[PDB]
């Protein structure tokens, strides 16, 4: 069971977004789907339900204005549309499969949450720097090195490193709001000084509202 | 009593 | 709507200690035909969806692991863990499926206690892929200390700067506990140039007395 959600968007003050949901794994009509929104700094908002067989839904009355949530039996999809966006609508939005309590299985079941910011502002892809390793950057036996992702919008920026082969010692580090209204973040990660010259270190960015995919290797 | 209706996917009969 | 009300807002305790939350609902949950209480309760980490631990207030999701229980009927609830682990930091949030709308707890977030570590201190000059682009950034990383209080200055000439950099703090490493700190000094190329000396000096309680980390244009 997996709910994939659709990607990261900006939207202007008074326009409108419309999120996807594909589901897999289980007959799509059995279940309902929820809609939750989590702005920073604030609790979970529960939105409006559907049930994706016969479409009925049940919407909150903080958005039962400008909240339509669809399904497309078809593509095991469903769709939620927020209108006469503002400013407060910026924030995470989820599908959720919420508290399926079944006879026989109880589950719950969230897709990744799409992030949507509500801005005059306009969709600009990262510049991925390297934070290179170096005698300035060593200290006992283990070495330091990232990567500077540098002037995107809107949030948000993933970073892995060696495809996910390496984990241990990464630190993605939350995104700065510079003066210029553009994000910038850094990922570092810790190595053994020692293996510097035998072993590779490649940062994987995505900015998927800029369609931006680098694979940056960093070298001493 | 509570609402069935609030969330679908909850069967009160099921443990 | 039904308000749920969690206390406390945060909490820390040692390694294998008990933590406890409790989150009260503003109208009674129970319901007398079925004896069942309407409640689940969540765990939520950075940068994922949240994941359920339990529901009917008191039934684990099947594998989550035993030092979670949960308690409580009617209007009041406690979500239980026996023996914090480290990787246990998160936000935690009960949630009621009574009525509609379904609301959630305002979240509580439990933090580990743990022995001071100083912090590695790690400086980083600006690539020469970005300064051919016009601007320049110096980065200077705090790599796993505890507690989080940590100060970080940055003297270019050797004169204290301010206003002109930003930084930014992990969450809690869910294997040692500590946290990481990035600050970024950033200047236009022509500026850079002007100067020789760039240094981060680092405030931690960890260090007798702050530790500078410099290099030379």
């Amino acid at each position: 069971v997996q709910l994939v959600q659709s990607g990261a968007e900006v939207k202007k003050p008074g326009a409108s977004v419309k999120v996807s949901c594909k589901a897999s794994g289980y007959t799509f009509t059995s279940y309902a789907i929820h809609w939750v929104r989590q702005a920073p700094g604030q609790r979970l908002e529960w939105m409006g339900w559907i049930k994706a067989g016969n479409g009925n839904t049940r919407y909150s009355q903080k958005f039962q204005g400008r909240v339509t949530i669809t399904r497309d039996t078809s593509a095991s999809t469903a769709y939620m549309e927020l209108s006469s966006l503002r400013s407060e609508d910026t924030a995470g939005y989820y599908c959720a499969l919420l508290t399926v309590i079944t006879p026989d299985d109880a589950f719950d079941i969230w897709g990744q949450g799409t992030m949507v910011t509500v801005s005059s502002a306009s969709t600009k892809g990262p510049s991925v720097f390297p934070l290179a390793p170096s005698s300035k950057s060593t200290s006992g036996g283990t070495a330091a090195l990232g990567c500077l992702v540098k002037d995107y919008f809107p949030e948000p920026v993933t970073v892995s490193w060696n495809s996910g082969a390496l984990t241990s010692g990464v630190h993605t580090f939350p995104a700065v709001l510079q003066s210029s209204g553009l994000y910038s973040l850094s990922s570092v990660v810790t190595v053994p000084s020692s293996s510097l010259g035998t072993q590779t270190y490649i940062c994987n960015v995505n900015h998927k509202p800029s369609n931006t995919k680098v694979d940056k290797k960093v070298e001493p | 009593n509570p609402d069935p209706n609030a969330n679908p996917n909850v069967d009160p009969n099921a443990n | 709507d039904i308000v749920m009300t969690q206390s406390p807002d945060s909490l820390a305790v040692s390694l294998g200690e008990r933590a406890s939350i409790n989150c009260k609902s503003s109208q009674n949950i129970l319901f007398s035909s079925n004896n069942k209480n309407y409640l689940a309760w969540y765990q939520q980490k950075p940068g994922q969806p949240p994941k359920l631990l339990i529901y009917w207030a008191s039934t684990r999701e099947s594998g989550v692991p035993d030092r979670f229980s949960g308690s409580g009927s009617g209007t009041d609830f406690t979500l239980t863990i026996s023996s914090l682990q480290a990787e246990d930091v998160a936000v935690y949030i009960c949630h009621q499926y009574y009525s509609s709308p379904l609301t959630f707890g305002g979240g509580t977030k439990v933090e580990i206690k743990r022995t001071v570590a100083a912090p590695s201190v790690f400086i980083f000059p600006p690539s020469d892929e970005q300064l051919k682009s016009g601007t320049a950034s110096v980065v200077c990383l705090l790599n796993n200390f505890y507690p989080r209080e940590a100060k970080v200055q940055w003297k270019v000439d050797n004169a204290l700067q301010s206003g002109n950099s930003q930084e930014s703090v992990t969450e809690q490493d869910s294997k040692d506990s500590t946290y990481s700190l990035s600050s970024t000094l950033t200047l236009s190329k022509a500026d850079y140039e002007k100067h020789k000396v760039y240094a981060c000096e680092v405030t931690h309680q960890g260090l007798s007395s702050p530790v500078t980390k410099s290099f030379n244009r």
